[PDB]
Order: structure tokens, then C-alpha cells, then sequence
């Protein structure tokens, strides 16, 4: 059944208890939070997003760190490599859109052909994940969408 | 014709 | 199992709900005054409001009895924060005439309507027709077909 | 307790079959055996379909092809839809090399098949005995890391605007 999470493909992870798991990760460095397996689209790319509430390489302590890796998938034989397509991550700022404009945390990029760990370990800071309803209900929601041709 | 229950 | 309720998307904003063994369930809703028939929650897109439909194959309300009554709501979803509130997307019912689309163009009972902005349900976390159709009116052409009818919701998406 | 869930994107279901030198040794044991898809919809609330192969050939392809037929099951919303069936489908065994030649067959369904007709009015699947044969299937890419892939396209319905 996981092999049925085919999409636009965006995915929308909720990472719930925040408080707790960001306690977690300061207590314990280097502790990775993942996201479910998704597939770019029907009988694509397999992916999976990272993150690292504590940080990571030129983040640790101070902000949250963003990555995503291509897994294995079934359809791997029949998809160009290396995986060429752009990325984009958004950590959603949770404000209702009729009452405000969300101001939503956004990078894209164009994926380096030599790995495919790849991201941001600068994606936000602390100081900035505290403003305005990043954190909502003890919850953040990361998005990552990948562009299909 | 909208109504609640 | 409910991240099996998480998969279930509208297609293009359409939920299909089939009552199946439909002689026998409106048999247990004379025998029991508020017997609900629930669909499955669905969301209108993918990561939209979630709402369940459900229907009344005895009626309720002003249509006891009488009607089918068909009623839907919103519930908690995943991605509420994320989204507009009231919910205020036109909703519109059918119950589907099973005929051939080869014979005839079928004949649809349909209705449509605009959610209320003071009713609770549809602020952020049953609204519809106690009469959608009578009971006479269901055994004309084929909207009972093979011992089961069909519900559609469709929800516009903007 | 399943999905329905199986719907193709968008007409299309690709299904893959592993331990494929394994699954040819047990069809050249039993002519009778047949591998089959799983279900799928050709779109939500459209045609329960599924697809079915003979690794080691049937009929005419035994012992010398793959084979490979369609069939429409019994579907939720049968009562719903045009019948017969009659929607264009296209047959391909894939060539697995990086972005390639697939060996692909279309037609167009016969209206005055038993099976294209509406399920629910014994037998049985309608497509190719001698789709690819033994020789051919050994050829580029088409079996790799002991896998196939077929792929089943079916024509949607176009939208009215």
C-alpha cells in the first residue's frame, strides 16, 4: 500500500508533536524525522523527504535542516538518470487564506548531477519557525513538489 | 430547498 | 484502515456512493426511526475539506417516512488549517437514474445548494435535503437498479 | 476488505512481473497456468478491467509466445457505463532501457464479444496468442532483472467543454 502514494506529484507532510520530537533532536543530534515514501508521479521516481528539527552540517542548534534522496522504486528501469527534474520545499505557514496571505518558507532547485542527502541545512532557523503559524497545533507542514515535464 | 439535520 | 479513509479523494470534487442491498436496508430503516447510512469520508481534492455524505433511505426530518433524505458534512481533516473557513463550496446532490447512456440521456434527480455561513458544520472544526426524493418517485425508471442506488456529491471546486 | 483504490493513470495500469525466468519454468509445466493482473479501473467510476498473460504461450502462441488478453470484470458501476465496452486498447511489453523500442498492439474492441458486453448477462479474454515470441522477448531490454513489464493503455472518454 505504499507502493499507492502516487501523486501530481506534491507531497504535503504534517509533522505532528513538534515540541516534543524538536526536544528529541536537541537531546539527540543528528536525529532524522522522514516523511512516507511518494512517488513524483504514476510509476515514477520514488522520493523521500528529510528533516532535522535540530539541524544539520551548518544548522545544528540553530535551524531546521531540509533534504530529499531518491529510493529504490519499481519503475526505476524505465526513468531517466539521473533524476533531472527541479524541487521545491515549503515549510507552510497554517494562517486561513481568506483571513491572511500565508507567508510560506520557499527554495527550488535544480538537482546536481553526482548523487541521486540533498538539501538545505539552512533551510529556517528557530527564530524564524516561532513566527507566525509555522507551528500550529504543535504541527508544521512541509511540502515538496517536484516538476513533471 | 436547504435546510439542517 | 484509516489511512485507507486518507486515500479517499473526490474525482474532480465527485463522490460516487453506491447503496447496495437497497430493499433490505430501507426494510431495517422502517423498523428503526433513525437509521443513518454513512459514505465514506472523502476530500474534495487532494489535500481539501473531508466530508462523509449521508442518507436517510426512511427519511428524516419533514421527510419521515416519506423521502430519501440525503445530508452531508464536513469533518476534521488533515489539512484544515491550511484551508478557507466557513467552507463554502457549492454542493450539489444526485441520485442517478442507472440507465444505458446508449439509450437514453438518464435522467438524474438533482439538487444544488450554497452552504449556509451560520451553520455550525461548515465552520472550521448534516446539512441538505430531508426530501430529496419521495418514496414513489424513487421506483420510477432506474434509479433502484439491481437491488441498489446510486449517491453522487460533487463538490465545485474553484 | 480491499482497496478499490486500483484505477489507471490515466487509462494506462502498468503491471510488472518478476521472477520471470522462474514463472516461465512453471507455465512450461502447466500450458494451463496464466498470470494475472490486478484488477484496475480505467478511470474512477469506469470499467473494471484486468489483464492476463501466458508466459509460455496459449493456442495458437504455446510453447513459442507470450501471450496476452484483456477482460472486463464485473465492476461497481457496470450500470453506469456505455455497453458493450468499446474503448480503444493498446498492448505493450516494454523495453527497459534508459530513455527505447516497445513491442505494442492496439485494437479496438469487438462489439460482438461475449466479454465486451455487459458482465452479468464463464468466458473468457480477448487479445494476442503469439504477442511476442520466445526469441524475440530474449531481444534488448524487454526482460531485465528477471522482470517484465507489460502496459495496458486504455482510450478515456474525452471531456466535453
Amino acid at each position: 500500500e505504499e507502493l499507492s502514494v502516487g501523486s501530481d506529484g506534491v507531497l504535503i507532510w504534517k509533522i505532528g508533536s513538534y515540541g516534543r520530537r524538536l526536544q528529541e533532536a536537541k537531546a539527540k543530534p543528528n536525529l532524522e524525522c522522514f516523511s512516507p515514501a511518494f512517488y513524483t508521479h504514476k510509476y515514477g521516481y520514488k522520493l523521500q523527504v528529510s528533516a532535522f528539527l535540530n539541524g544539520n552540517g551548518s544548522g545544528e542548534g540553530t535551524h531546521l535542516s531540509l533534504y530529499i534522496r531518491v529510493l529504490p522504486g519499481a519503475f526505476d528501469n524505465l526513468l531517466e538518470w539521473p533524476f533531472a527534474r527541479r524541487v521545491t520545499f515549503s515549510l507552510l505557514d497554517q494562517s486561513d487564506p481568506g483571513l491572511a496571505k500565508p507567508q510560506h518558507v520557499t527554495e527550488t532547485f535544480h538537482p546536481d548531477p553526482n548523487w541521486k542527502g540533498f538539501g538545505y541545512p539552512k533551510f529556517i532557523s528557530h527564530q524564524d519557525i516561532r513566527k507566525r503559524n509555522y507551528v500550529r497545533d504543535d504541527a508544521v507542514f512541509i511540502r515538496a513538489a517536484v516538476e513533471l515535464p | 430547498r436547504l435546510r439542517a439535520r
